[PDB]
C-alpha cells in the first residue's frame, strides 16, 4: 500500500511510487488514479493526481 | 476478426479458418481488467512489439 498526503488528508493506492511519480510528470495527460480513503479497503475513492502534495517513499 | 478452426466435433478442423485472435503469440498480452485504455498502454505495446 503506497501512501499519499493531500492537502485535506492523507489517502492510499495500490500502484508503486514509480507509477505515481510517472503520472506526475508535464507530460503525461492522465489525471485520475484508483485509490481508498482508508488503509482496510473499505471505501473506494478517485483521486485527483494534481492534489498531491508528496508520496511517502 | 474472430475465426476459429479446431470448432468440429471432438476439437478436429471445421470449416472456418483461424483469425487474428488466434495466431498472435500468447505472450504478447496486455490485460486491462475491465478498466479504460490510457495513454500510457501504447507505449508498453510498442516495446513488446519492438523488442521482438
Amino acid at each position: 500500500m503506497t501512501k499519499l498526503r493531500l492537502i485535506t488528508g492523507t489517502v492510499y493506492t495500490e500502484m508503486s511510487a514509480a507509477e505515481v511519480r510517472s503520472y506526475l510528470q508535464r507530460g503525461s495527460k492522465a489525471g485520475t488514479i484508483n485509490g481508498y480513503e482508508d488503509e482496510a479497503k473499505t471505501v473506494p475513492i478517485l483521486i485527483s493526481v494534481e492534489s498531491i502534495e508528496y508520496i511517502y517513499l | 476478426f474472430w475465426g476459429d478452426s479446431k470448432l468440429a466435433p471432438g476439437g478436429q478442423e471445421g470449416l472456418q479458418f483461424d483469425g487474428i485472435n488466434k495466431m498472435i503469440d500468447p505472450e504478447n498480452t496486455i490485460d486491462l481488467k475491465g478498466n479504460y485504455l490510457e495513454e500510457k498502454h501504447i507505449n508498453w505495446g510498442s516495446q513488446l512489439i519492438l523488442q521482438n
